[PDB]
Order: C-alpha cells, then sequence, then structure tokens
C-alpha cells in the first residue's frame, strides 16, 4: 500500500528555519475529512490551503505574493485541491487501514512496592502498565474488591516514542493481614481486563 | 526554451563525452534521455536543483552535473559503442504536469574513426518519357557511402531552399545489411513542371550537410579527412 | 511498465487512428501523451488523469479504462501533418514519468488520378550511371524490399506539389550490377497491371 | 482543529546556513518513517509497517528541494529576518519498570526546541556513554517548534547516576537533566 504525500508549491520571486506540512484531519473514519497546508518561515505560518475555504490564503503579509498566484494557476489550484482524496483519503484507506489504524499492542502490568513491607506501616503500591497501543486505555486499583479512588494517582500518558505509551498509577496504602489489592487494565488490546493481584 | 549542445558528434571508445542542456524556462527540473529503436524514450539522470542528481531507470555508464538552475550535462567518462543514440534533454517544473524537450543530440561512439565516410552524391535527370506522358519533371537524388548516418538532405532551386514537390527517405538504408559498420545510402525526389525543367536559365541543387570528424581530429590516410562538411550535387534545366 | 500498440501503424487519411497503451502500476494517476515529429523533441500532445474516463480536444480523445488499466488514444480525421510518434507516458504522485516505447503513426494520402510507371533515369555528371524510379501508383501498392543483395530499393515516399494541387508516391531502385534493367527491378512488389514501362 | 485521527502526511523542515533538510510522514503523534536524504531511502521507524506500506523516497526529495527554494526566497522577501533561539527542555523517564541487574532503556525528551540543530548526549556519573543510542527524527508542535528523543541502554544500578545533556544555541550552558 504506497503513501501519498502533500505537494509544495514553489514560492514567488545568522539562522533561518522554513517548514512545509500537510495535515489531514479525520473524523469518523474519512467521514468527514478536513486537509490544510501550512507554509512556515522561522515560525511563522505565512500562507495556508485549507479545504473548507478551498484556496491558498496568506496568513500574514509575507504570504500575499503566494497565494495570489497560486490560486491564478489552475493546474497548481487543482492538485492543492485534490490532495484531499489523492492524499489523506487515499493514505487513510490504504496504507494507513493496514498499519496504524490495526495495531495493537498489549499492555505488560506489574506491581512494585516502594519500601520494605511492615505490616500496619504506610507504603504505596506502583501498577507499571507499559508498552500498549493505541492510548486509550482504563486504570483502577482495587483493595479487596472495591474500588479505591483516595491515594491514587496516574502520571500523564507517556509516549515512548516508538509507537508505545505508558501509565504508572500510585497508590498509598497500609497493608494489613489478608487484603489483596488488584490492579485493573482495560485496553483495546485486551478481550478481557487484565487483572494483577498484590497479597500484603 | 530549451537547447542543446552539441547536436551531432562522432566519438571514439574510450573518450571522454559531455552533452550539456541550457533551458531558460526559469524551471526547477531538468532531465536527460536517449532514444533508440525498441527502447523509447528512456530516462537515464534527473535533477531538481543545482548541485543535486537523481538516477534514472538506466544511469550505468553515465554521470550527470547540476552546476546551475539553467544548465545540467550529461557525462560520459568512457564512452562506449552501446552509447550511439539521439539524448534528449528536458527541462519542468516541480510537480510539473509538462515537460519541455530539447531538438535531440545525435552521438555515434565508434570503434574507429577510419570507418568514417562522407557522402557521395549524384543527381539523376528526369527522363524524357516522364515528361513527355505526364508534362511533369522528376529529380532523383542519391546520396550514398557515408557513415555515420548522421546527415541533412535538401534541394535548392535557383538558390532557395524548396520543399513543395519535394520528398526524401524517412531514414537511410544500409548498403550492407550483414555488416554492423555498414555505409549508409539516402535518396530524394525533387518533382517540377516539364516546362520549369526545360528551361536552361533554372538550376537544381541537391545538398547533403554531413556531420563527421572535427578538422581537429587525428587523421592519417590517402583519403582526405572526412569532416562535417556540405557535398552536393547539380542539374541544369533544358530544351 | 508502460506497454504500447501498435509499434507501428499505417492509416489511410480521414480514417481514425487508434493508439493503444496499457500499464502495470495501479497507482498510476496521471496519463500525457507526446507527440514527436522527425528531427524534432517530443512535446506534449494531450493527457488524461485517472479521476475521467474520456479527454476531448479537437480531433485527439483519450478514452481511459482504469479497472482494465488500459489506454487509447483516437485521431479523428487524421491527416497527413499527424505523421508521428506518439508517446503514451504515466505518472503517479506527480512524481516523474515514465514513457512507453512509442508508437509510429503513418497517414496514407488518397491519390486522385494514380499513374503508375517506372522511368529510368541517368546520371547529369557521368551518363554511366542510372535510377529506376515507380511513380505514380495508388497508395494501395506495396513496395517490397528487394530480395536481391546488390539491388537497393527505397521505400515509398508522398511528394506534394502544392502550387498544382497534386500529390503522387514514389520509390527509387538503383544497382552496381552490370545486369540489371529496371523492368523487373520491382518485381519482389505488387506492381499494377496497367504500368507503363517505356524503354 | 478536532478529529479523531491526524495524519501529517509530508512534513520538510529546511535550514540555512548548512542545507540542513529533514522529511518526515506522521500520525497521530507517532513518526511513520524519515526519508534520509543522502542514502535516498525511506527507512519507516516500524520495520512491520514497512513490509506493508510503502513511500517512493523521490517524493521527499522534491519536496526538499521545493522548500530549500522557497527559504531562500522568503529569507531575501523578509529582509533576511532570522530565527530566535528558544531554551529547550528536557525530561528522562526509563522504557520499562526500573529493576537492578536487568537491561532497560533510559529515554530523554527533549522539547521546544528551535531552530531544530541540537546536541542530546548522555553521561553516567558525569562520563560520557553512549551504549545503544538511537535518536528520532524531529517532531512537530503546534507552535511550530520540535521535540526529540534521544534511547540509551543501560543496566540499572545503585553505582550509577544519569545525566541528559543537552546543548543547543538558546542555552547559554549545556543543560543537564538528571536521572
Amino acid at each position: 500500500f504506497e503513501a501519498q504525500k502533500a505537494k509544495a508549491n514553489k514560492a514567488v520571486d545568522r539562522h533561518f528555519v522554513y517548514q512545509f506540512m500537510g495535515e489531514c484531519y479525520f473524523t469518523d473514519g474519512t467521514q468527514r475529512i478536513r486537509y490544510v497546508t501550512r507554509y512556515i518561515y522561522n515560525r511563522e505560518e505565512y500562507v495556508r490551503y485549507d479545504s473548507d475555504v478551498g484556496e491558498h490564503r496568506a496568513v500574514t503579509e509575507l504570504g500575499r505574493p503566494d497565494a495570489e498566484y497560486w490560486n491564478s494557476q489552475p493546474e497548481i489550484l487543482e492538485r492543492t485541491r485534490a490532495e484531499l482524496d489523492t492524499v489523506c483519503r487515499h493514505n487513510y484507506e490504504g496504507p494507513e487501514t493496514h498499519t496504524s489504524l490495526r495495531r495493537l499492542e498489549q499492555p505488560n502490568v506489574v506491581i512494585s512496592l516502594s519500601r520494605t513491607e511492615a505490616l500496619n506501616h504506610h507504603n504505596t503500591l506502583v501498577c507499571s502498565v507499559t508498552d500498549f497501543y493505541p492510548a486509550k486505555i482504563k486504570v483502577r486499583w482495587f483493595r479487596n474488591g472495591q474500588e479505591e479512588t483516595v491515594g491514587v494517582s496516574s502520571t500523564q500518558l507517556i509516549r515512548n516514542g516508538d509507537w508505545t505509551f505508558q501509565v504508572l498509577v500510585m497508590l498509598e496504602m497500609t497493608p494489613r493481614r489478608g487484603e489483596v489489592y488488584t490492579c485493573h487494565v482495560e485496553h483495546p488490546s485486551l478481550k478481557s481486563p487484565i487483572t494483577v493481584e498484590w497479597r500484603a | 526554451a530549451v537547447t542543446q549542445s552539441p547536436r551531432n558528434k562522432v566519438a571514439v571508445t574510450g573518450g571522454k563525452v559531455t552533452l550539456s542542456c541550457d533551458q531558460t524556462n526559469n524551471h526547477n527540473n531538468m532531465y536527460w534521455y536517449r532514444q533508440d529503436t525498441g527502447h523509447g524514450l528512456r530516462l537515464i539522470h534527473y535533477s531538481y536543483g543545482a548541485g543535486s542528481t537523481e538516477k534514472g531507470d538506466i544511469p550505468d555508464g553515465y554521470k550527470a552535473s547540476r552546476p546551475s538552475q539553467e544548465d545540467f550535462s550529461l557525462i560520459l567518462e568512457l564512452a562506449t559503442p552501446s552509447q550511439t543514440s539521439v539524448y534528449f534533454c528536458a527541462s519542468g517544473d516541480f510537480w510539473g504536469d509538462t515537460l519541455y524537450f530539447g531538438a535531440g543530440t545525435r552521438l555515434s561512439v565508434l570503434e574507429d574513426l577510419k570507418n568514417v565516410f562522407p557522402p557521395e552524391v549524384a543527381v539523376f535527370e528526369p527522363s524524357e518519357a516522364e515528361i513527355s506522358h505526364t508534362q511533369k519533371a522528376t529529380l532523383v537524388c542519391l546520396a550514398t557511402g557515408f557513415y555515420p548516418d548522421h546527415v541533412e538532405l535538401s534541394w535548392w532551386v535557383n538558390g532557395k531552399e524548396v520543399h513543395s514537390g519535394v520528398c526524401t527517405d524517412p531514414q537511410p538504408l544500409k548498403e550492407q545489411p550483414a555488416l554492423n559498420d555498414s555505409r549508409y545510402a539516402l535518396s530524394s525526389r525533387l518533382r517540377v513542371s516539364a516546362t520549369f525543367w526545360q528551361n536552361p536559365r533554372n538550376h537544381f541543387r541537391c545538398q547533403v550537410q554531413f556531420y563527421g570528424l572535427s578538422e581537429n581530429d587525428e587523421w592519417t590516410q590517402d583519403r582526405a579527412k572526412p569532416v562535417t562538411q556540405i557535398v552536393s550535387a547539380e542539374a541544369w534545366g533544358r530544351a | 511498465q508502460v506497454r504500447q500498440s501498435p509499434q507501428s501503424l499505417t492509416v489511410w487519411e480521414g480514417e481514425t487512428a487508434i493508439l493503444n497503451c496499457s500499464y502495470e502500476n495501479s497507482a498510476f494517476d496521471y496519463f500525457p501523451w507526446y507527440q514527436q515529429f522527425p528531427g524534432e523533441g517530443p512535446a506534449l500532445l494531450i493527457a488524461i488523469r485517472s479521476v475521467s474516463d474520456k479527454k476531448e480536444d479537437g480531433r485527439f480523445t483519450i478514452f481511459f479504462n482504469k479497472r482494465e488499466k488500459k489506454l487509447s488514444l483516437h485521431i479523428t480525421d487524421s491527416q497527413p501533418g499527424d505523421s508521428a510518434t506518439y508517446f503514451c507516458a504515466a505518472s503517479k504522485g506527480a512524481d516523474r514519468l515514465t514513457f512507453g516505447k512509442g508508437t509510429q503513426l503513418i497517414i496514407q494520402p488518397y491519390i486522385q488520378n494514380p499513374d503508375p510507371a517506372v522511368y529510368q533515369l541517368r546520371d547529369s555528371k557521368s551518363s554511366d550511371k542510372s535510377v529506376c524510379l515507380f511513380t505514380d501508383f495508388d497508395s494501395e501498392t506495396n513496395v517490397s524490399e528487394s530480395k536481391d543483395s546488390d539491388v537497393y530499393i527505397t521505400d515509398k515516399c508522398v511528394l506534394d506539389m502544392r502550387s498544382m494541387d497534386f500529390k503522387s508516391n514514389s520509390a527509387v531502385a538503383w544497382s552496381n550490377k552490370a545486369a540489371f534493367a529496371c523492368a523487373n527491378a520491382f518485381n519482389n512488389s505488387i506492381i499494377p497491371e496497367d504500368t507503363f514501362f517505356p524503354s | 482543529i478536532e478529529a479523531d485521527h491526524v495524519g501529517t502526511y509530508g512534513i520538510s523542515v529546511y535550514q540555512s546556513p548548512g542545507d540542513i533538510g529533514q522529511y518526515t510522514f506522521e500520525f497521530d503523534g507517532d513518526e511513520l518513517f524519515y526519508v534520509d536524504l543522502d542514502k535516498k531511502e525511506t527507512v519507516w521507524m516500524l520495520p512491520e509497517f514497512g513490509q506493508l506500506a510503502s513511500f517512493d523516497p523521490q517524493g521527499g526529495l522534491q519536496n526538499i528541494a521545493v522548500v530549500k527554494h522557497n527559504l531562500g526566497v522568503l529569507t531575501k522577501r523578509s529582509n533576511s529576518t532570522p530565527a530566535t533561539n528558544e531554551a529547550p527542555q528536557a525530561t528522562v523517564f526509563p522504557k520499562s519498570p526500573v529493576l537492578l541487574g536487568q537491561p532497560n532503556t533510559l529515554i530523554c525528551f527533549v522539547d521546544n526546541i528551535f531552530p531544530p540543530v541540537i546536541n542530546i548526549t548522555w553521561l553516567r556519573n558525569s562520563k560520557s556513554v553512549a551504549d545503544g543510542v538511537y535518536e528520532t527524527s524531529f517532531f512537530v508542535n503546534r507552535d511550530y517548534s520540535f521535540h526529540k528523543l534521544s534511547y540509551l541502554t543501560f543496566i540499572p544500578s545503585d553505582d550509577d547516576i544519569y545525566d541528559c545533556k543537552v546543548e543547543h544555541w538558546g542555552l547559554e550552558e549545556p543543560v543537564l537533566k538528571h536521572w
């Protein structure tokens, strides 16, 4: 499945940085699609195409000559417009559907104790939930079958940068005789929830 | 415009050949192609701008150079006979729907310059039978024994080039098809009215432009150096 | 891969010429045709995008069949000036083209009054040298090559004497053999029965 | 600006001086691939993705040429207004729960990078280390600055203290993020 790219238009005739990008905003699959290209010089977007407007618009004064010229040439304006179909819709239905949109990586779930156990003394359990994809996830702590919300803290979603995520969930607790603590994880890659238990 | 240079060239194996192309279209992309019967237009190298080049489908034996936006050169460092071809340069815009081609460069790479021969040219006068039967007069031009096949043939009546009533074979024929180094022949017809042919003031010249060696090329044979030259034959009208 | 057929096509003036092309890669989305006249470079003639099934411009039309990955250029009311090599090419994502091998198109003219004859012509410089001219035959007749070595026969050529509203075909034959005559120079060809042979 | 998914199907970045270019595809904040502009190859972040999907690197190389040309134009057009340096910030975290004795990976996430020229290096007990080191390409941010991650393979040990060292034009002295 071949991906296709946005095509940068040619600008009209101590450090400098230029950036160009084509962004495809998908909502409910390809039912709603919005397409925006951006042209950026030293952090300032100066011209852009937006499928909601249907033509290039200058964003600042620097972009005036480009937007007018690009819009005036049918070959340039039509090729940019067509990118909503030929890039966004095409990439989603082809390559994305068989790669990104199908990736399902199961969380490793492990329970750790912060300090050495001592009955009737305060301590912390950490539920480490790691290496999962995609991002949607639910983690909950239970003590003896009842949901705990007090003394519970989760990190934000941690993006590893290698197409997996991580979330660590701490529970401040005091281990007594016979109580069992359970970390409960639900994720689209799991037919049924993962439950891991730590017996006091 | 896209200008190619040179337009014709004979080279020896092992020789170094540079084909240069200049465009004034303010285009960013340039392309080098060769054309050969049975192979079509094959892309050799191309380029999106000065200082960068990209390989085409058949880059082997060829180096490219883009020293500026206007100029794109194809470099043949060790010319081989298989690089004998017609080469076309093209320029176009980024993502361009349209390529703009130059007019072509005929290149012959020869194992040996002793194979190079200029054409002999002869004009055959119309038959009396044609004249009395049709009231028209056909002159025939025969260019023979030339190699390589880089020739351009034209007809000239009373000092001015003509096209009306002319046709020339689309391609030269091999005088000995059994040989790879076979010399070539080419014929052309010029037809006029019998009255025009009968007027002895009128003159008819068959001209063959031949592209061959440089006048600075090395040559030591009994025959004159087969340089680029015009060879002609002329006939005079008669009552 | 972009494949064209046929390699060479001859059509009568006025007839519709049909040039076929097919391709392998289904991503190909842009299909320009280039026209190349002898001694010149190609020039863009007409082009189609995979979203359309037909593109018309004057006498030239592309018909495009995406499912079959087949493509056709129709030239209506073909004129002698349409004789050329036609190249099909394809692109995806506006990246570089890939050309087909080209189809040579020859448009044959109607001959109003066929008057087939074989004439012998003498060299204007040396009367010993001679050439045979087969001329004024209709475009039906095919001039075959010589089965004999040492006898050369050119292909037929149409000349147009514009000021007289007159066109005529011809082919030339010659030889260095001592025993060569015009009357059978074109014997390996299908010569008209009415052919004039003066000598 | 709201969506279930965002594909960035072509990010082109070019810098002067230095003729520094980068070409990448992103989907939902992760890198599909970059195009190696020297080797002229598409390099997928996940090798399994590259087996199912493909991208012709020439699509990236031509985009980089356009953007090189545009930079020259926009530089003149703006009276050679130069980029303003930012101060990058680093965060250091392990990939897996840390267990003494067991091979793991330290990740240094560096944000607010602009311009996107940076040196990110690792210190173990203040001495240079580079075991299994890998860096991502520069990722785009909404404010047109960038972020980037570096990875270091390591064996956790209580005798070992780590620093992510970041040098950038917008920093007077190198910043050390301790872990």
